[PDB]
RNA sequence: UGCCUCCUAAAAUGUAACGGAGGCGCCCAAAGGUUCCCUCAACCUGGACGGCAAUCAGGUGGCGAGUGUAAAUGCACAAGGGAGCUUGACUGCGAGACUUACAAGUCAAGCAGGGACGAAAGUCGGGAUUAGUGAUCCGGCACCCCCGAGUGGAAGGGGUG
């Protein structure tokens, strides 16, 4: 039992009913999926992704990630149609919360300049996305057994129908903001 | 090693051609043996294209 | 001049028409692509030639936005 | 494919220098992930120019 | 809205196999309907849509059966295979209904062949 | 570049078939499981 | 100067000019067969390097993308995209037809042998279709063991590829 999941339906599921006058417990939001991708655009040269893009996201998340291929060819990026350029993984259910806890407690408050992150980074549904500068200090990786550093960005998909309700959901889980 | 010491230094980057020629895989062709299937390779920390790099060693066209 | 070359015409079109009693195997419609679509008792063929499979009269009609070549045997 | 290609992932009790500990699941071998800063050693709880001459400058 | 992706993308598959598999007066078509609770099946005769024999898993002869949901599939496959043989039916085509062959439906198919339906 | 090749049998060496392959994509001899009327059953076939 | 597609072409077919536009003399051992699954382009919003455009998430989007290759007819039910095994890119036939001066060219359900895939129903005698080709003569090769110039053989001839 992940401790952020038991924290979810205990009082936060009770919290939003006071805030909006709903008529069913099905209309209350729930985070459904969290998507992580590197997007290694440098990987179109020299193929530094084998011990470079699969393994580093593996220890951060827990499962082997999907290597993605490019939809069409672009000349200026030196990138064909079908070359590996991005590395995606997906987190559902009981592994999703154990990434949401361990991000927001031992990784995400290792991010400086405490305005939190931006609460203006929602899309129009209630879906968030933030970024990371380098291979962060998710302490599962080590700096002496890696190649070059590489950032990522992390999507979070919810059942929200508007942004502030999606902001009301994701604030109460461990995402700092201003 | 067993005993002794091999002092290296951080002013050296290694390139090693070998007697066993084990980097060559006898199942795949010349454009994948050296260029790993992609199109632009790093050689001198620069952007030299793959087909134009293997052609510098004689392997061209067919 | 630069033009002037053509290909031989290929004699396409509809060959047996509606209400027409045909024997088993006759070419009903020769075409490129499926301008007409096979219906009941009509097979397509390797270059869209809509042969018949049974003796009987030929009738045409609509079936879900695709016009049909059928046989009431 | 939810079989023996994914990395090893069992439960892992994590401690900080603040003393606040908790028990989650991650890929550190031994249950031995050690941090020096956490999310409860910080707020998210409560929080030239004209001041030049005030040292008689 | 995943109660609409499941309906739209199962009559997208049901009409994919219905092209090549028709079912007539001598070889009718057996259409299963796998919900999350029950299964239904009927034999349809696609010339005027006249169903010849159905057998549901909702009446008392199947509702009073011990076992799990596959065990009520093996029972209802013994129903229509002996409800076909009052209409005089001995070969049929098996419509997957859009679903995957395996599980509750494959236990209806292998329990409808042990009582006469030659497929 | 696409020479005509021929597929002899592997039991009885009859040259039963003939087709084309790309000589630089496939520098080795094709193996397919084709019929043989001498034997009346499928056998293997290499090139010559 | 032969071959394919459009237009001239007068709403079946056909139809000339040193009329008007373009292609072909190949490609694919999977880009074929099959069973199964999926939906595109473009546009808007949010995001580490990221920009008009790499990778991610969510909206609106019924064919404006894609088709190995010119154009036309087609294809969203997909022939478009992805995956698992495979060799039907078979052998013996082929009722009946299209086109046709002749020679040619084209399509073919269905029958058996032996297979592939599918739980079955069934589909498969190359490719979404139409081009990627060349008569006869005379030679080469492999096999069948048909005739063998008195007889036994052989030389040579012949047959199916
Ligand atoms: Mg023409
Ligand atoms: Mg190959
Ligand atoms: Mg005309
Ligand atoms: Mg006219
Ligand atoms: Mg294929
Ligand atoms: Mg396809
Ligand atoms: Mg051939
Ligand atoms: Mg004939
Ligand atoms: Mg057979
Ligand atoms: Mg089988
Ligand atoms: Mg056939
Ligand atoms: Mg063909
Ligand atoms: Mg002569
Ligand atoms: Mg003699
Ligand atoms: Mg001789
Ligand atoms: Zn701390
Ligand atoms: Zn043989």
């Amino acid at each position: 039992q992940p401790r952020l999941k038991e924290r979810y339906r205990s009082e936060i599921r009770d919290a939003l009913r006071k805030q909006f006058g709903y008529g069913n417990v099905m209309q209350i939001p729930t985070v459904t999926k969290v998507v992580v991708n590197m997007g290694v655009g440098e990987a179109a040269r020299d193929a530094k992704l084998i011990n470079g893009a699969v393994n580093d996201l593996a220890l951060i998340t827990g499962q082997k990630p999907e290597v993605r291929r490019a939809r069409k060819s672009i000349a200026q990026f030196k990138l064909r149609e079908g070359m590996p350029v991005g590395v995606r993984v997906t987190l559902r259910g009981d592994r999703m919360w154990e990434f949401l806890d361990r991000l927001t407690s031992i990784a995400l408050p290792r991010i400086r300049d405490f305005r939190g992150l931006s609460p203006k980074q929602f899309d129009g549904v209630g879906n968030y996305t933030f970024g990371l500068a380098e291979q962060a200090v998710f302490h599962e990786v080590d700096v002496d057994k890696i190649d070059r550093v590489r950032g990522m960005d992390i999507n979070v998909v919810t059942s929200a129908a508007t942004d502030d309700e999606g902001r009301a959901l994701l604030r109460a889980l461990g995402f700092p903001f201003k | 090693p067993d005993s002794g010491s091999v002092k290296v230094g951080e002013t050296v980057k290694l390139s090693y051609v070998d007697q066993a020629r084990a980097g060559i895989d006898p199942r795949k062709t010349v454009w994948e043996v050296v260029s790993d299937g992609l199109d632009y390779i790093q050689v001198g920390q620069t952007e030299v294209p793959s087909r134009a790099y293997v052609s510098a060693f004689g392997f061209k066209g067919p | 001049s630069r033009n002037g070359r053509d290909s031989a015409a290929q004699r396409l079109g509809v060959k047996r028409y509606g209400g027409q009693v045909v024997k088993a195997g006759e070419i009903l419609v020769r075409q490129r692509g499926t301008k007409f679509h096979p219906g009941v008792n009509v097979g397509r063929g390797g270059d869209d030639t809509l042969f018949a499979k049974t003796a009987g009269a030929v009738e045409f009609g609509i079936k879900r936005g695709r016009k049909t070549v059928s046989i009431v045997g | 494919m939810k079989s023996d290609i994914h990395p090893a992932y069992e439960e892992t009790t994590v401690v900080c220098g603040c003393g606040n500990t908790f028990q989650t699941r991650s890929t550190k071998p031994g249950g031995r992930i050690v941090v020096e800063v956490c999310s409860q050693c910080h707020p998210f709880y409560t929080g030239g120019r004209v001041a030049r001459f005030e040292k008689r400058y | 809205s995943v109660s609409a992706t499941r309906r739209i993308s199962r009559l997208r598959r049901h009409t994919r196999l219905r092209k090549k598999l028709s079912g007539t007066a001598e070889r009718p078509r057996l259409v299963v309907h796998r919900s999350a609770r029950h299964i239904h099946v009927q034999l349809v005769n696609d010339l005027n849509g006249t169903t010849v024999a159905a057998a549901s898993s909702i009446e008392a002869d199947v509702r009073g059966v011990p076992g799990d949901k596959k065990a009520r599939s093996v029972r209802v496959g013994q129903l229509i295979a002996e409800r076909a043989k009052a209409a005089g039916i001995d070969t049929v085509v098996f419509d997957r209904g859009g679903y995957t062959y395996g599980g509750r439906i494959a236990a209806l198919a292998d329990a409808a062949r042990e009582n006469g339906l030659s497929f | 570049v696409r020479p005509k090749i021929t597929l002899a049998c592997e039991v009885c060496k009859h040259r039963n078939y003939i087709t084309k392959k790309n000589r630089r994509n496939d520098p080795d001899r094709l193996e397919l499981k084709k019929f043989c009327p001498n034997c009346g059953k499928h056998q293997a076939h290499r090139e010559t």
